[PDB]
């Protein structure tokens, strides 16, 4: 069977605040969601088999009035999508994409989506995983907040 | 023959279709009938479906300042409306912020969950002289409740003006 | 045959106005547009044949100061894909991208791009199609405004 | 073997200047940086197999204040996804992302990303390049400014 | 041996390229030469080709301030140009505002279609008071017009100055 | 039974990582042990390994306002710092400009490259007029040296007055 994921953000477990986290929590089953022969584990998207995979990330974010002013600004909105391996403790990136904002004008809502995608050669044990800068500006939507994988081709 | 209501042709075969909250697993085969099992969690279909996988429910964001006015089930939709003072557009998929009345124009009440402020002009007696998405026209002053005499008449976007005179 | 289609925006049909709308109308053979085992019925996208396709879209927005000044200032550029089924007359959002921007500066012209991407589950008779929200400051290039699908692999 | 690619900037190599250009170095072998049965030639990517191909780009931009004030207030940031062939000398672009930005705020550093993709029929012989518009802008960095392009099918 | 103008070589055999406004279908096999079909709607190739499939032209987008000079036809490509005020820029690859003549200097005429201002400095007895990507200088004032004498003379940024004396 | 240390199991075998500077580039099979190549250039490994490939250097952008600190080789990573006035912030991941302190408060010395200013209230005999992210406190001025006398003392945000009196 040939391995792919495509997980969406889970909603309900979303982080807080206003420092660069490590989004520890997708679903796997549920909406558009699924995986095959891939193993998720807090927000770590597991590689069974070798190969070369495309690696993909969209990333929305969005803030309304009602939930007060945006807190300073300076404002940079960021995606990272990060490779570890259970081997190397250590994470390096693979992708990175976003843009510096201005979000403190007069109008109620304000919103901006980031997508990076690429080709990248993959063993068995390597973790795949998403940070981001903002994680209370993060949309929780289904179509809006996900990233995914899927095999091309074998290593040979 | 049969009806599209509860049933489906597949292999020359009339089969029936899944009830709603259940989805379609697997199609009916020359030697069985259709097999439907129940929406997992947070999941719903609200039809009589051949559906290869259920729908999840939309998300009601506080942070797009939507709240839930229907949670919905394994049957049915959840319902979002936008919290007061904001109105839904389909334009920008958003909670957008009330029109607001001009002086002389009153917010028509009883004021609507989800629904932009209607707008209305002031009838005889009463005024507005702000800019309001929520402010009815207000009455006239009595001047004799503040134990003065009427000078000179309002009109629908100032008050009257009272005078202690003798 | 293996199934795909990239589908670039007919230029002499793009719909006025600033509400949000389906777009009707995409070249299928001219220039990079193509398409292959799927059939396309005025901007719906139907597949005919089960499996787990790529969908990707770039959508560009544009203003040139000699159309006039941008009408209201509440801007936000958006891009739906979105899923449909001859079975369900009901649609639903697969992916979303997009800004809120201000576009009322003083230079001559103005620009954006949106690009989404994943990967999905599709039946035979489910259709895909592209929802954008400021027609009439839609890019007619086809570099510019274009989406597309192609199998990866089957359902099994 | 499948065909594939995957460049990453070559930092040490980066154009100087304000104007639009053809970036004409990137690394094929270190870091993230990969080719197989294709040729890579001052930024130009020959095919050497006929063949469907999917073809994406991530580019970077960002100023920091102690690089001096960003010249003019007229700033659009472009890719362009590029094709020619050894036959024809014209080249005809593919693909074309950005957006107008103003980075003459008083932050102390901006940023902007660009992503595109799409799925492309190419023959042997045909190169494939970037170009971008504010190359003294280019983020060096390899998880920043890429391209890549891998088969999915052949021509039949 | 053949010439690369009307022919090329495949498979140890010359065969002939493909006229504009078609395109090579099929290349030659051992048994036929090449085949070559006409360009599709709105499709063109300009050159004598070994070409795959034709190209499409470019729109002259109104939206870029771009308006058709030429057509284009199967065998000719498409040419735009910038409207009136504005000139192409291969930079941002769009129409951009022409360049204002400071005062003391004039926009030079005949203006070009599609090119950028050129701005020239007031010869004596002209002048320009303005900024202006279209204004030439313009010459001073002949104060017997006005029945009135010159009283202080001119600059290249300002008028002459006229006086009613006697 | 074999230590972590420098050895991994494999196919029922112990075989031998590689040192840094070297990946490894074939597996141990059952006939061999493991191949270890040196890293290509500007790559490294700064541990006992069984990598497929060595790791890319990171750039010391100074785009960014970075600067190598360390250059790194095929054994160590490369170390950057944010410029003078700068530090790094791992939020951004980005070089921020420097708090400043207020009047009343010093700069700390001495200023630590790639680290945010720490600020100190003013001791007696000190004072701060600035906003600086550099700026010390500055101590009183002596009005002996200026030929004068303290007419009136100084706080932690101003300066002592001099006086030419007899
Ligand atoms: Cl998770
Ligand atoms: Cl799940
Ligand atoms: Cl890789
Ligand atoms: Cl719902
Ligand atoms: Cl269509
Ligand atoms: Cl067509
Ligand atoms: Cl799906
Ligand atoms: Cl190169
Ligand atoms: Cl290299
Ligand atoms: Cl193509
Ligand atoms: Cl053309
Ligand atoms: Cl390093
Ligand atoms: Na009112
Ligand atoms: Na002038
Ligand atoms: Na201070």
């Amino acid at each position: 069977a040939q391995p792919f994921a495509h997980l969406t953000i889970n909603a309900a477990s979303i982080p807080s605040g206003s420092h660069k986290v490590t989004l520890s929590s997708w679903y796997h089953d549920r909406g558009w969601a699924k995986i095959s022969n891939m193993t998720l584990s807090n927000g770590k998207l597991r590689v069974n088999q070798d190969g070369f995979y495309y690696l993909y990330a969209n990333i929305c974010f969005r803030h309304h009035e009602t939930s007060g002013s945006v807190p300073t600004d300076y404002l940079q909105l960021m995606v990272y999508v990060v490779k570890t391996s259970i081997k190397i403790p250590s994470s390096h990136n693979l992708m990175k994409g976003g843009s510096t904002k201005n979000w403190s004008g007069n109008s109620e809502f304000h919103f901006y989506s980031i997508n990076v995608g690429g080709f990248f050669k993959l063993r068995a044990g390597e973790e795949i995983s998403i940070q981001v800068s903002n994680p209370s500006l993060l949309d929780p939507d289904q179509d809006a907040t996900y990233f995914g994988a899927f095999k091309v081709q074998d290593i040979d | 023959p049969c009806t599209q209501e509860r049933h489906y042709e597949h292999l020359g075969r009339c089969c029936s279709r899944c009830e709603p909250g259940k989805y379609l697993s697997s199609k009916c085969t020359p030697t069985s009938d259709s097999v439907c099992l129940p929406c997992g969690p947070d999941e719903y279909l609200d039809t009589w479906n051949e559906e290869d996988k259920c729908l999840l429910h939309k998300v009601c964001d506080a942070g797009k300042a939507l709240v839930a006015v229907d949670p919905g089930n394994h049957t049915a939709p959840r319902r979002c409306a936008c919290t007061a003072g904001y109105h839904w557009n389909s334009d920008c998929e958003c909670c957008r912020r009330n029109t607001e009345c001009a002086p002389g124009f009153g917010a028509q009440h009883p004021l609507q969950l989800n629904k932009d402020t209607v707008c209305t002009p002031c009838l005889l007696g009463f005024f507005s002289d702000v800019f309001s998405s929520t402010d009815k026209c207000k009455p006239w002053t009595n001047c004799t409740l503040l134990g003065k005499l009427e000078a000179h008449q309002g009109t629908t976007e100032s008050d009257v003006v009272c005078s202690s005179s003798m």
